């Protein structure tokens, strides 16, 4: 919680997946706990977020709606 | 005793209804993947 925010203050970026790759880089090799949330192409939650659980039962509920009108 | 008239429930007893033309095109029935909501 220390690294993740000074790490986007330095470089004035309000979103860590805008940071530029020699900085994401860096935060790697002292912290390999990030490789998932940096890593990889399609998580099932929004990486990085704060409303992530909030937006994952919204999608389900949606997915469920075009379930009910389609059939 | 009781006293009623009586309509036997058969499986032919069918129902029609009548939909408008611009019915199913309506924005519930044809969602995207990521609405507003």
């Amino acid at each position: 919680a220390t690294a993740l925010t000074e790490a986007c203050a330095a470089e004035r970026v309000v979103r860590p997946h805008q940071l530029s790759p020699a900085g994401q880089a860096e935060l790697l090799l002292r912290f390999p706990a990030l490789e998932v949330p940096l890593r990889h192409p399609r998580p099932v939650l929004p990486p990085f977020d704060i409303a992530a659980e909030v937006a994952f039962t919204a999608r389900i509920h949606l997915a469920c709606l075009r379930a009910l009108g389609q059939a | 005793w009781e006293h009623r008239r009586f309509i036997v429930a058969d499986s032919r007893n069918f129902i029609t209804p009548e939909f408008p033309r611009d019915f199913w095109m309506s924005p519930v029935f044809n969602l995207p993947r990521e609405t507003a909501a």
